[PDB]
């Protein structure tokens, strides 16, 4: 069902995440800037987490195979983008950044 | 434990620096002390200083000492002396320094006693500082040549004095 | 590199230019600045000549003294001109030239 | 300005003898280290240590004697006479100096000098 | 020195450093008592100063 | 306990330099070596404090102190060389003519 | 940017003049054509000239030495006190140099490097006066000290001069190590080396019972180095 | 004097450091994320 | 006090330093800035934090 | 991270062991020349020059023109010293 | 440009990693506070989880290891 949000999955999806979860990300970062206390930021963190997990599930639904290949290569090369261009292009052709 | 090992090696090697009858042997032990110091520096995460201690202290300064001491061909009669009669004076001076100076940080920097509980889970991680980490080298180089450049240049003047003095005191041109 | 010309002791004369450019300071050289410059250089050349006679290098000694004097005299003239433009020294001429151009 | 103590003249004399043996041991150590070793002792270690320890003990003994007799006579003067001044303690300084330093120096001239000196110091106190 | 002599000196030094560790633990464990003694002496000194200022 | 252990390491190096001064009355080369040991201990003190305090000033000064140590050793060994050249020996009894 | 360096015009000039004299001396002292002339007196006169020009630059630019004080703050601090101290130092150096010419020519001390080392030590003492941080203070002190070590041993075939140099270098290096240790203790205890920061941290507390033994012994060691430098008893017997 | 450290000559860092507060090497890590 | 951190960011104790300095820059009595000063020094050495945690460890060793 | 230094230590231990094995298996079946001091001094100076070059070289992208010219001034002082040594014959071994 | 690509990738996933870490630390801190409340029960004058900083601004718990992050 829901992909395990490992470093490989998040790094491979980072461009989609930046384009999609930008307001939640910026809000979380502003609140962290004002207050580093983790307790006083949990709500913005939940907003960020929900946005990201929803986008992850969506991308898994749309292009399962391309996402699997890109995530696998990214994990194999420890998230080195240069060694993964072919499957990155295949993943972005079926799941556009928009 | 690892700091116990390195400190024990440093203690013995330093005693050998100050107590070896042959001065060439003293220079070699001095080199062991700098190696142990470099190990400590690696433990602190200061790899630039760890390498520079090898390059400068061992690679240049100790080499100078070794060249000079080896060509001196010192006879032990010229520098021998019994040290048994110094044990008391070293005992007071060492003790007083020991009692004062090994424990000077204790009142200001009180150690955290390690408990039978996993405190490692209370380590808080801030990923923001980890996006672009700086090496020791580039953190130092960000400062030496711009914000503190005057001290850098004064050090250059010190080296120039060393060069001039070395020539004027020892040169005998053939 | 962040810079800040602000001095500890404020200028006691009108500030014609807070941080005058190098060429502006040089172009601000007055007759008195050139007199200081020339005097320092001439004294330095004379000292070079006289001290060079005994070793037998009076010419090269004149050149060395002249280089020292040129650098010192230029630094002194620049000091005076820049201080006048910045309001640290009496600068009636600078104020008069500023109120007109 | 002086109300931080519990006193006790016997304790005063005993503790003075101990501080004096403290200070004489250190002084003898310093004296022994300053001097050279005899030429016939350059190649042998033990007698140099022995001589240093002997100097330590001798100086500890003499300085303990001064540091004990001084306070002892001082208290034995302000107890029988029952008065507090610099006169009590000047007598103690004089007797300590005279007795101990003239026993060591083997000279009546020097004793009267040492006693005189030790009084002017306790008097300046 | 002999190689074995250097190794034995190193072992003795290791024992010395572990003993020093025990000393540091002792010093840390007595911070509270030292603070209590400092506080009692500070209270005594303050009371003496206030009482002498009364005159 | 890290900071007390790092500090006592440098401290033993400093005390060893002091002892080397005390124990080497006929050997002034080792006296110079003991002085270097003290300088090394101070350099280590600056580096440890820099980490403990999270501050770079200790590191800048450590580099500059290394420069000073190098120049010091160079000039000192030159003076040793010329003293030896004049006397033909390094024994302390031939460098005691200035006194009083 | 250039105008910021008005705060260091005196020092720039004297350093550059010292370099010029070093080059002049080494080029013509080695000259076969000129038969290797002694240049101690020639370089001495030119260096006296350089010292006097430095004095002129410093004395006549009293306000300008305080320009850009924020930019220079973490490097040095120039004020009224440093102004007069540096003037007096330059005047003393000029007098000492003027007293050397008969020594140069009659003894035939031909080494012009003597004058260069004096000038570099004067640079070091100038920076000593304006130092406002433990690091800068130590560096300037060391420059000064190394120049003295070299010139104390200038009669390099003399038993007396070589003995002086050896005693000076050993005792000077020892005292400098003690002072540096004190500096390290103060930094470790306060996180600061700038004099302003040290003033703020240390003021109002002195020994308020909970005294930083680190701060107290750092001060003591620094004082020991200072007392060695001023030849105060018991740190005097080198002198 | 009373409160000498209050005198402007002694508050140099309070006026210099804000001018370099955006310099790489002394920034809060979150400033890069938001700028 | 400098603000330059060993990893290229603001030093750990620099905000405490700056609060203390800003307080002392206008308070004619340093006793008014005592709290900020002890906060700065606590950030440098963690003395009170470690002392309190050692008290906790002490009580644990006493009740066992 | 300092993680990468651990293989170096294990490598040193293994290299030492290989050395001992190779060396130990066959046990089964008054003329002071100042020019060396002078070359040591020169090496010390230029060793420190390289030392100071390293952070500068990695930091050129951030220090820009000011750092470049400050290092140039450093080099100018050291090169004046080098010229002095060259003229005085410290670089001649004949 | 290659490095900026990697560095931008790290920037977009920073908030979720930080939020996860914040939740983890808060839960662990609650557990430790309960532990301290139990241990220091019957010690008069205690205050569980007292901030040692007068300003009250939040700081991570000090660890007593000089350079833990590099190993
Ligand atoms: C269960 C496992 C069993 C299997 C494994 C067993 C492995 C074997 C055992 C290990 C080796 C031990 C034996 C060593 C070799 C002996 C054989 C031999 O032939 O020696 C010849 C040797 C002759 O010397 P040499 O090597 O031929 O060199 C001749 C010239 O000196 C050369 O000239 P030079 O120029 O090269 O050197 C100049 C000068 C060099 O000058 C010196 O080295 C100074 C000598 C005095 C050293 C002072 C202590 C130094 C050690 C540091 C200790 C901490 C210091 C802290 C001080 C700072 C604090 C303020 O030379 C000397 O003075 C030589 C003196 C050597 C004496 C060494 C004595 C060491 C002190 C031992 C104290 C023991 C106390 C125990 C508790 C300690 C407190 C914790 O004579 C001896 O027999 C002495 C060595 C035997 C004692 C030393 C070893 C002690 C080890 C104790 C065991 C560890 C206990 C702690 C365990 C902790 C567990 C948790
Ligand atoms: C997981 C780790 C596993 C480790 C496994 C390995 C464990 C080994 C345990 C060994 C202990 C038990 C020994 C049982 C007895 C063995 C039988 C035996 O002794 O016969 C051997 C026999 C001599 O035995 P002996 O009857 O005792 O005679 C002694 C003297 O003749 C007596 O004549 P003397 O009284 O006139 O003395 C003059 C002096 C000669 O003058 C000297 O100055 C001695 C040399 C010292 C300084 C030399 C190095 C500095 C010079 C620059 C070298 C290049 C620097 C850059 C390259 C290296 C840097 C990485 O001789 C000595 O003082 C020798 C003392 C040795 C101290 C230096 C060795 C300790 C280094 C630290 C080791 C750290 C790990 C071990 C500790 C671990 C924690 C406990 O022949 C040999 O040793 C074969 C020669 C080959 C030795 C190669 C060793 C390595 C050399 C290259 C590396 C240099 C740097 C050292 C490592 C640096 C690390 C960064
Ligand atoms: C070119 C020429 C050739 C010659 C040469 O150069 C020149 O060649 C050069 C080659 C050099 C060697 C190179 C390399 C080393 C290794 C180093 O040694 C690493 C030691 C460090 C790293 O050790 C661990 O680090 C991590 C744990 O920290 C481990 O990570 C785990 O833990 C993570 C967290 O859970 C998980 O997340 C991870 O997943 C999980 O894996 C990691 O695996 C492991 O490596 C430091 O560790 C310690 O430090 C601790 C703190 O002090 C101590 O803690 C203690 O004290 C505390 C209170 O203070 C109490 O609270 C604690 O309870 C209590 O235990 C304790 O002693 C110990 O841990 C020692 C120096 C040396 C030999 C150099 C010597 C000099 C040379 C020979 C040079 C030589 C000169
Ligand atoms: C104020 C300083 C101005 C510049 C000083 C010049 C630096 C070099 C001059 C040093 C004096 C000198 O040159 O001495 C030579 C000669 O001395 C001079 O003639 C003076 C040289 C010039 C100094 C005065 C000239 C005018 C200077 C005015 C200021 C410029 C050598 O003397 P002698 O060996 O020939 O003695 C023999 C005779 O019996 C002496 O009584
Ligand atoms: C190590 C060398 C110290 C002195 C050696 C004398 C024998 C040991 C006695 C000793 O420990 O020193 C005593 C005497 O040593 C001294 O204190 C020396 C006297 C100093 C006076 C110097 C006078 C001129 C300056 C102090 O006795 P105590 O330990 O019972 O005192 C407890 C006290 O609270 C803390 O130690
Ligand atoms: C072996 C090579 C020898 C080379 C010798 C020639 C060069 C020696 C150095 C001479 C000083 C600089 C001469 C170059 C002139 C051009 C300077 C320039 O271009 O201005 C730049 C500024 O250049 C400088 O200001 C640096 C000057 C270097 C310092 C030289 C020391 C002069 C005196 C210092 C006094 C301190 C006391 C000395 C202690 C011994 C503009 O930069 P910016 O303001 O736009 O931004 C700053 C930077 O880009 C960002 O970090
Ligand atoms: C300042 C920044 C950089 C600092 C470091 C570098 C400084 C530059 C190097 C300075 C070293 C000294 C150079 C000396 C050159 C002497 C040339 C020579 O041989 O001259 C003889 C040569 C020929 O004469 P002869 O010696 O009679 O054969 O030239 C002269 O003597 C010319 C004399 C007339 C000059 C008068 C005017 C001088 C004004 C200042 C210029
Ligand atoms: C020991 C240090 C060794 C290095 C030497 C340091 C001093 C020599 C600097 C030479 C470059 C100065 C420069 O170009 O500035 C003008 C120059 C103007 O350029 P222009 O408009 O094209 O003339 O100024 C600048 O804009 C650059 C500022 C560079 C920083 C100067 C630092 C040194 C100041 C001391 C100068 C002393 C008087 C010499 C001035 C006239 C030179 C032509």
């Amino acid at each position: 069902g829901n992909p395990i949000p490992t470093s490989a999955v998040l790094t491979a999806s980072a461009k989609h995440i930046g384009m999609r979860c930008m307001p939640e990300n910026v809000a979380f970062l502003k609140c962290k800037k004002n207050d580093p206390n983790p307790e006083k930021c949990l709500d913005k963190g939940r907003d960020v987490t929900r946005c990201v997990l929803g986008l992850l599930k969506d991308l898994h639904q749309k292009c399962q195979k391309e996402m699997d290949d890109y995530v696998g290569c990214m994990y194999y090369y420890t998230n080195e983008f240069d060694l993964c261009r072919k499957e990155q292009e295949a993943f972005e052709k079926v799941c556009p950044l928009k | 434990m690892i700091l116990s090992v390195l400190s024990s090696l440093a203690l013995v090697s330093g005693l050998m620096v100050v107590r070896a009858k042959n001065p060439v042997h003293s220079v070699l032990f001095f080199i062991l002390v700098f190696c142990d110091t470099s190990g400590l520096l690696l433990l602190l995460g200061l790899d630039f200083f760890a390498m520079i201690f090898l390059v400068v202290y061992i690679g240049a300064i100790a080499v100078l000492f070794l060249f000079v001491v080896m060509m001196f061909h010192i006879q032990i009669a010229e520098i021998h002396e019994e040290v048994l009669r110094y044990l008391p004076v070293s005992g007071i001076i060492g003790l007083i320094f020991w009692w004062e100076m090994f424990f000077i940080l204790d009142n200001e920097s009180i150690p955290l006693l390690p408990t039978q509980r996993n405190t490692t889970s209370l380590r808080y991680t801030v990923y923001a500082g980890k996006v672009r980490s700086w090496t020791n080298l580039e953190t130092l180089g960000n400062l030496l040549y711009t914000y503190y450049f005057v001290w850098f240049l004064v050090s250059s003047l010190i080296l120039l004095v060393a060069m001039i003095g070395a020539i004027v005191l020892t040169m005998h041109r053939t | 590199m962040n810079t800040d010309i602000t001095a500890l002791e404020k200028a006691q004369y009108p500030v014609v230019d807070r941080n005058p450019a190098f060429t502006k300071v040089v172009g601000n050289f007055s007759t008195l600045d050139y007199l200081r410059f020339s005097t320092i250089t001439g004294i330095s050349v004379t000292v070079g000549y006289l001290s060079g006679i005994k070793p037998g290098i009076k010419g090269p000694s004149m050149v060395t003294g002249g280089l020292i004097g040129l650098m010192g005299g230029f630094m002194y003239a620049y000091q005076n001109s820049a201080g006048r433009l910045m309001g640290f020294f009496p600068n009636d001429g600078e104020v008069a030239s500023y109120q007109k151009r | 300005r002086y109300l931080e103590e519990e006193d006790g003249p016997l304790m005063k004399t005993i503790k003075g003898s101990i501080t004096g043996f403290g200070a004489g041991t250190i002084y003898g150590t310093i004296l022994a280290t300053w001097k050279d070793v005899p030429r016939v002792e350059r190649n042998v270690a033990l007698p140099g240590l022995i001589r240093t320890l002997k100097m330590m003990g001798t100086h500890g003994l003499t300085f303990a004697a001064i540091g004990g007799v001084y306070i002892g006579v001082e208290q034995l003067v302000q107890n029988f006479r029952s008065k507090r001044d610099f006169y009590n303690g000047a007598i103690g300084g004089f007797v300590a100096g005279a007795s101990v330093l003239g026993y060591r120096a083997r000279s009546i001239p020097t004793a009267i000098a040492a006693g005189a000196t030790l009084a002017v110091t306790s008097a300046l106190i | 020195v002999k190689v074995l002599t250097y190794f034995g000196m190193t072992l003795a030094a290791f024992a010395f450093w572990q003993s020093m560790d025990k000393v540091h633990v002792w010093i840390a464990l007595h911070q509270d008592e030292k603070q209590e003694r400092m506080e009692k002496e500070a209270e005594v000194r303050r009371v003496r100063a206030e009482l002498l200022r009364k005159a | 306990m890290d900071l007390i252990k790092y500090f006592t390491f440098s401290m033993i190096i400093f005390i060893l330099g002091i002892w080397g001064i005390l124990l080497n009355r006929r050997n002034i080369l080792i006296m110079l070596m003991s002085i270097e040991l003290m300088l090394l201990a101070v350099n280590l003190n600056f580096l440890v404090f820099s980490v403990s305090l999270d501050d770079m000033m200790g590191q800048v000064f450590a580099l500059l102190v290394l420069t000073v140590a190098a120049a010091e050793s160079a000039i000192g060994l030159a003076i040793f060389v010329i003293t030896f050249r004049v006397r033909g020996t390094i024994a302390v009894e031939f460098i005691n003519s200035i006194q009083g | 940017m250039f105008n910021l360096f008005l705060a260091v015009f005196p020092e720039i000039f004297i350093i550059n003049a010292t370099f010029i004299l070093l080059i002049h001396g080494v080029v013509f002292s080695t000259s076969k054509k000129y038969d290797y002339p002694p240049l101690a007196s020639n370089v001495g006169w030119l260096g006296l000239l350089s010292v006097l020009i430095t004095l002129l630059l410093l004395a006549a630019g009293a306000p300008l030495l305080t320009i850009a004080h924020l930019f220079w703050n973490n490097l040095f601090r120039r004020d009224n006190f440093t102004y007069f101290c540096q003037i007096f130092l330059l005047l003393s150096t000029a007098g000492t140099i003027s007293m050397c010419f008969d020594f140069f020519d009659q003894e035939r001390f031909d080494a012009f490097e003597f004058i260069v080392l004096i000038l570099l030590s004067t640079c070091g003492m100038l920076f000593m006066i304006s130092a406002y941080d433990l690091i800068a203070m130590y560096l300037a002190i060391e420059l000064q000290s190394l120049c003295f070590y070299v010139i104390a041993a200038s009669k390099r075939k003399s038993e007396f001069s070589t003995e002086a140099g050896l005693k000076y270098l050993i005792l000077g290096a020892f005292s400098s190590g003690i002072l540096l240790f004190g500096c390290s203790m103060i930094y470790g205890s306060t996180g600061a080396t700038h004099f302003d920061q040290l003033a703020k941290i240390l003021t109002g507390y002195e020994i308020t019972g909970a005294r930083s033994s680190g701060i107290f012994m750092g001060i003591l060691f620094i004082a020991v180095g200072f007392l060695f430098k001023i030849t105060a008893v018991p740190f005097h017997m080198w002198a | 004097p009373y409160g000498f450290w209050t005198f402007e000559r002694h508050n140099a860092q309070l006026r210099w450091d804000p001018q370099i507060s955006q310099v790489a090497g002394r920034r809060d890590p979150y400033d890069d994320l938001l700028e | 006090a400098s603000g330059w951190g060993i990893t290229g960011n603001k030093g750990r104790c620099y905000d405490f330093w700056m609060d203390f300095s800003e307080c002392m820059s206008h308070c004619r009595e340093p006793k008014d800035c005592t709290l900020l000063r002890e906060d700065y020094l606590e950030c440098l050495h963690h003395s009170k934090e470690f002392q309190r945690r050692n008290r906790i460890y002490k009580e644990e060793q006493r009740k066992l | 991270m300092m993680l990468e230094f651990a293989p170096i230590f294990i490598y040193l231990v293994i290299s030492l062991l290989v050395s001992l094995i190779l060396l130990g298996v066959p046990f089964l079946f008054s003329r002071f020349d100042i020019r060396f001091y002078l070359v040591s001094i020169l090496f010390l100076i230029f060793d420190l020059e390289v030392t100071f070059f390293f952070p500068w070289a990695v930091s050129l992208n951030k220090i820009d023109l000011f750092g470049f010219w400050s290092m140039m001034a450093f080099l100018f002082i050291l090169t004046i010293g080098f010229l002095y040594e060259w003229k005085r014959g410290a670089l001649d071994w004949e | 440009a290659l490095k900026e690509e990697k560095y931008a990738a790290r920037r977009t996933i920073l908030p979720i990693l930080q939020a996860e870490e914040d939740e983890r630390f808060v839960s662990e801190w609650k557990k430790y506070l309960e532990y301290e409340a139990d241990v220091m029960k019957d010690v008069p004058g205690w205050k569980v989880g007292e901030n040692v900083y007068n300003s009250g601004r939040w700081m991570p718990p000090a660890t007593g290891e000089l350079r833990p992050d590099v190993w």
